[PDB]
């Protein structure tokens, strides 16, 4: 199964995170939890943001140049990237904006992190639509000393 | 390429301040990093400070939070660093570096995946 992670401002605005105003060790703290020891697929803007391969979990970059990179997997096609995690329960899908378009008709869970902030900005997560989904889990936390906004995980599930 | 250029170094007595400024000769966007690196005699290359171009927001090397703070401005495509209560061990040559990379990640990346970095500015505090 294919799921996919991200964290939305308002208006499901998302970004790098040199771009976005937050700062929340506990949303990332949600999305080790949730994509450890599973492969991990992202984009190559994604790579480059992170720097180096997150622990624990299969890197798996889809960029239709060649790799530069040999401490992660490199593929060129949505069925190249799937077919790069083998058999396993569950694939996630880790962002950015195009690649989340990509999978999105494939998936069967989201694992949202609704974030209370009003930003700037030209990409957005996919209008996924909302009937087609079952929320199956929320959690709401307010800002606090570590956390610069308050934010909702979620989860759904496609109908 | 973008240049960074970087002014502000020089020599002090232990105690004082200083402030190290860097202009990004091309407008920056919002998913870049910018920050400070330095580099004594004999030692290896570490971690200042850094700022997240987008975000504005920020984070240290363990020897001197509380003492620097980085900032930046967005109209003067320009970061600045400022010194305070300086010590004869941050004597160094002071390196702005930008990068793609989050910032966040900048305390620990090795300096040579960054790939846009000024000259160097050299910095001098002396208890004489
Ligand atoms: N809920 C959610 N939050 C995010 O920040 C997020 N970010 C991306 C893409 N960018 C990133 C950026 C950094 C890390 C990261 O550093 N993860 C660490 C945890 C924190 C740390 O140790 O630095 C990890 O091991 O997962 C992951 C994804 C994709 N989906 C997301 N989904």
């Amino acid at each position: 199964m294919i799921s996919l992670i991200a964290a939305l401002a308002v208006d499901r605005v998302i970004g790098m995170e040199n771009a976005m105003p937050w700062n929340l060790p506990a949303d990332l703290a949600w999305f080790k939890r949730n994509t450890l020891n599973k492969p991990v697929i992202m984009g190559r803007h994604t790579w480059e943001s992170i720097g180096r391969p997150l622990p624990g979990r299969k890197n798996i970059i889809l960029s239709s140049q060649p790799g530069t990179d040999d401490r992660v997997t490199w593929v060129k096609s949505v069925d190249e990237a799937i077919a790069a995690c083998g058999d396993v329960p569950e694939i996630m899908v880790i962002g950015g904006g195009r690649v989340y378009e990509q999978f999105l008709p494939k998936a069967q869970k989201l694992y949202l992190t609704h974030i209370d902030a009003e930003v700037e900005g030209d990409t957005h997560f996919p209008d996924y639509e909302p009937d087609d989904w079952e929320s199956v889990f929320s959690e709401f936390h307010d800002a606090d000393a570590q956390n610069s906004h308050s934010y909702c995980f979620e989860i759904l599930e496609r109908r | 390429q973008v240049q960074l250029q970087e002014s502000g170094g020089g020599l002090v007595q232990a105690g004082a301040s200083l402030r190290l400024s860097c202009a990004a000769s091309e407008r920056l966007t919002v998913d870049y990093a910018i920050g400070w690196f330095r580099q004594a005699p004999g030692k290896e290359r570490e971690f200042v400070a850094a700022i997240s171009w987008g975000g504005g927001l920020t984070v240290y090397g363990e020897s001197v939070e509380g003492r620097f703070t980085i900032s930046r401005d967005i109209a003067k495509n320009t970061m600045n660093l400022q010194m305070n209560v300086l010590r004869p061990e941050d004597t160094a040559n002071y390196y702005c570096a930008a990068s793609r990379i989050s910032y966040r990640v900048w305390n620990t990346i090795p300096y040579n995946k960054l790939t846009l970095w000024g000259r160097g500015t050299q910095v001098t505090v002396s208890s004489h």
